[PDB]
RNA sequence: GCCCGGAUAGCUCAGGGUAGAGCAGGGGAUUGAAAAUCCCCGUGUCCUUGGUUCGAUUCCGAGUCCGGGCACCA
RNA sequence: CGCGGGGUGGAGCAGCCUGGUAGCUCGUCGGGCUCAUAACCCGAAGGUCGUCGGUUCAAAUCCGGCCCCCGCAACCA
RNA sequence: GGGCCUGACUGCGAGGCCUGCAAGCCGAGCAGGGGCGAAAGCCGGGCCUAGUGAACCGGUGGUCCCGUGUGGAAGGGCCAU
RNA sequence: UGGUGUUGGCUCUUGGUCGCGCCUGCGUAGGAUAGGUGGGAGCCUGUGAACCCCCGCCUCCGGGUGGGGGGGAGGCGCCGGUGAAAUACCACCCUGGCGCGGCUGGGGGCCUAACCCUCGGAUGGGGGGACAGCGCUUGGCGGGCAGUUUGACUGGGGCGGU
RNA sequence: GGGGGGAACCUGGGGAACUGAAACAUCUCAGUACCCAGAGGAGAGGAAAGAGAAAUCGACUCCCUGAGUAGCGGCGAGCGA
């Protein structure tokens, strides 16, 4: 009857505040808008965020508007 | 089959392949209507009429022409015989073997493809005279 | 796909070509499907008519 | 089901191949190749009986070198034969081969 | 896959014009318990889809399901 | 207990592959035939489909729980 | 909900997610030729995460790359399925 | 079990399927039995026209059609009406018959001389007989026999389930 | 004239299976082991109805090389000019 179960899917945001990237590297893995994008931040056909241009990632509480992930050019 | 008809039947070899340019030599030896004939091209061609794929419609024709420009048709029956007007009880020969001839190189313009050589029986005939065989 | 969801291509008008492949449902859309595509051999956008894949 | 006394023919051993599948010229996927066994091919031996010299001679031969047995009489219609028991009349037919 | 059957009324079935046969079930005559029998009904997704036709149960292209036989399955 | 099937007018069965429709025989009841009973003929009633829940615009039907019934299994010690 | 449409693109892909391998995922931006929009722009299917199957063998449509002395052909490769 | 070889002499009887002759093709409307297109305004008839004896062939249920006789100036078609479509005539064809000839088959019968059997006797007699047997080849049946396959997980394995 | 014998070697006629493929049937082992016939100090093979691309070579046999190449192959294991 039960015994089944489905793959991990190793979801959540893979570079935090402070941390540098380089540009299309993914920042978020998620299911719907727990993140939404920021300055230089796209999202992908399945909500993932990802940054547009190098900078530093830093991330936002705009209270009812969400959460927000940026990234900054230096 | 009167006493007319007969006569042309004796101008006609049954047993023979003639020529684009032997047509226009009999035909006006076959018209021995009281009127000013049409000669006609007929072929038996190579597709099946009932696939709606292969089919012949098209139109022609040049250079001297109906006469009756000179655009003429030709679209297949049920049965996958063509034939067409034009050729008249004279208009001279080698002033027809060029009309009929390039009759026959439009449909030899438009296999769809089909299955084999198009042009498989061709004919060539006057309205109230015998046929003759032709070669394409 | 299935019996009523099946699989086709798309084949250029013009050059007689299949550049696409993609399905359908026969029985909602019992025609054969024509849409306009991109022909990398004409370089240019013809209508591609459904073909038996 | 033996040799052949004019031309040697003897049994032959050959495989016998049972093949599934469609051939690809026919568009299948190819042919296999279900067993492999030996089995023998055997000459057409058949008697031919043959009067020569007033004697009955009787050749095992294959078919195919049927004719050659009458050769053989048409070539003897010129030796020395009466009178001779049939094994030796068959000696002297079979070297004038 | 290849060939041959099948899929048409409530049952069982006959067939480029079209929708009829015997029964089921309704009526009416027989003057009668019954069957039988005669006139009368008519219920028809003609297995889908596209196409050729004035017209398609029917023909042609592509499909589905069932039975017999054959063949094939990386 | 495991596997498979089933529960629908009073009885014995269809219907559920398949969602929208509950049908057949007998029985019951009202009427006829008969002196009367049966047989027979005409007419009618009676099922919310075991039960609770879910899915659905809609459940006898599809899905799950629970109850009950039937068949099969339970072996090597 | 409506109008107009076929980007349910072709040629690419910085960069990463994931990860034993192999697979699986996201992707800005460049060119071709388009769609919608006044424009900014958006569009390489569907709110997202299931709806699937490596090779091998073979079918079909392309391509015209190889073609057993030569030219062809047989047969194969490549692209698509 | 089909073909074929060994394997020969006569003979009867049929059936398919290609090729030219011929006809054949009918819903309802319509003159009425309209196959499909294309040509077509003329076409037949002194080489005998409209009808309606004889046949043959068919037919949809009205008729059509070929051969023969009878005869003793006429028939058609266009036009035009209904028509989805139009009629004579001609051509190329489709459907399905019909004779004639290709080819290819299955169902026989006799013969004797290969083969086979047999006769105290054998270059012969008798019996079977081109069958059977035997070669190559085709498909079929075929645990009689042969080679093997018959998964894993599992609070032992199996059963169950996955 | 033959017959019969001879350690291994040789040619011809026959011809396995365990095993490998981590199961197994094609494939492998292998034309091996073995049985049989024959020949000899050897046997086989040998003077192109050849090779195969050089307008080339020149009977046969044997070694090196070509080369684990070209190919063959449930395109698997392997096999292999
Ligand atoms: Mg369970
Ligand atoms: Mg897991
Ligand atoms: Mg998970
Ligand atoms: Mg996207
Ligand atoms: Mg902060
Ligand atoms: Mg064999
Ligand atoms: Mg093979
Ligand atoms: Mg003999
Ligand atoms: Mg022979
Ligand atoms: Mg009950
Ligand atoms: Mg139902
Ligand atoms: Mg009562
Ligand atoms: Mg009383
Ligand atoms: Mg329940
Ligand atoms: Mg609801
Ligand atoms: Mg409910
Ligand atoms: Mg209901
Ligand atoms: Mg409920
Ligand atoms: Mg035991
Ligand atoms: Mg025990
Ligand atoms: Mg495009
Ligand atoms: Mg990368
Ligand atoms: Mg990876
Ligand atoms: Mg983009
Ligand atoms: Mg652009
Ligand atoms: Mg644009
Ligand atoms: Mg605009
Ligand atoms: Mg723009
Ligand atoms: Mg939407
Ligand atoms: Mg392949
Ligand atoms: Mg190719
Ligand atoms: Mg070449
Ligand atoms: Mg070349
Ligand atoms: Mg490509
Ligand atoms: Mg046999
Ligand atoms: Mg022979
Ligand atoms: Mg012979
Ligand atoms: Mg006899
Ligand atoms: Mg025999
Ligand atoms: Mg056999
Ligand atoms: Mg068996
Ligand atoms: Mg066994
Ligand atoms: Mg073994
Ligand atoms: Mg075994
Ligand atoms: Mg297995
Ligand atoms: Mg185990
Ligand atoms: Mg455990
Ligand atoms: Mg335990
Ligand atoms: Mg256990
Ligand atoms: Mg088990
Ligand atoms: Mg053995
Ligand atoms: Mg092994
Ligand atoms: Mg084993
Ligand atoms: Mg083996
Ligand atoms: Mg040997
Ligand atoms: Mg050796
Ligand atoms: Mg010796
Ligand atoms: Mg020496
Ligand atoms: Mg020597
Ligand atoms: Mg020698
Ligand atoms: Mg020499
Ligand atoms: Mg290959
Ligand atoms: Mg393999
Ligand atoms: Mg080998
Ligand atoms: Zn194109």
């Amino acid at each position: 009857r039960n015994g089944r179960d489905s793959q991990a899917k190793r979801l959540g945001v893979k570079r935090y505040e402070g941390q540098v990237v380089r540009a299309g590297n993914i920042l978020v893995r998620q299911r719907g808008t727990r993140f939404k994008p920021g300055k230089n931040v796209g999202m992908g056909r399945d909500f993932t965020l990802f940054a547009l241009v190098d900078g530093v990632v830093e991330f936002q509480d705009r209270g009812r508007l969400g959460r927000y992930v940026h990234v900054r050019p230096l | 089959h009167g006493k007319r008809y007969r006569a042309l039947l004796e101008k006609v070899d049954p047993n023979k392949i003639y020529t684009i340019d032997e047509a226009a030599h009999l035909v006006k030896e076959l018209a021995t209507a009281k009127f000013d004939e049409t000669v006609e091209v007929h072929a038996k061609l190579g597709i099946d009429p009932r696939r709606s794929d292969q089919n012949v419609r098209g139109t022609v024709s040049l250079p001297h022409g109906l006469g009756k420009a000179g655009r003429i048709e030709f679209r297949n029956d049920k049965t996958g015989a063509i034939h067409a007007p034009v050729g008249k009880a004279s208009f001279p020969p080698e002033k027809l073997a060029d009309n009929i001839r390039a009759f026959i190189r439009a449909l030899e313009a438009h296999k769809p493809g089909a299955k084999g050589t198009f042009l498989r029986s061709v004919y060539v005939t006057t309205t109230m005279g015998p046929s003759v065989r032709i070669n394409p | 796909a299935s019996e009523v969801r099946i699989k086709l291509l798309l084949e250029c008008t013009e050059c007689k070509r299949r550049n696409y492949a993609t399905e359908k449902n026969k029985r909602n859309t019992p025609n054969k499907l024509e849409l306009r595509k991109y022909c990398p051999w004409c370089r240019k956008h013809t209508v591609h008519r459904e073909v038996k894949i | 089901s033996k040799v052949c006394e004019i031309s040697g023919k003897r049994p032959i051993v050959a495989n016998s191949i049972q093949r599934r599948g469609k051939a690809k010229r026919e568009g299948g996927v190819g042919k296999k190749t279900t067993g492999i066994s030996k089995r023998r091919q055997y000459p057409n031996l058949q008697k031919v009986r043959v009067r020569v010299a007033g004697q009955e001679i009787t050749f095992r031969v294959a078919a195919s070198h049927i004719p050659k047995v009458y050769e053989l009489v048409e070539r003897a219609k010129g030796l020395k034969l009466e009178g001779l028991s049939p094994k030796e009349i068959k000696k002297e037919l079979l070297k004038l081969l």
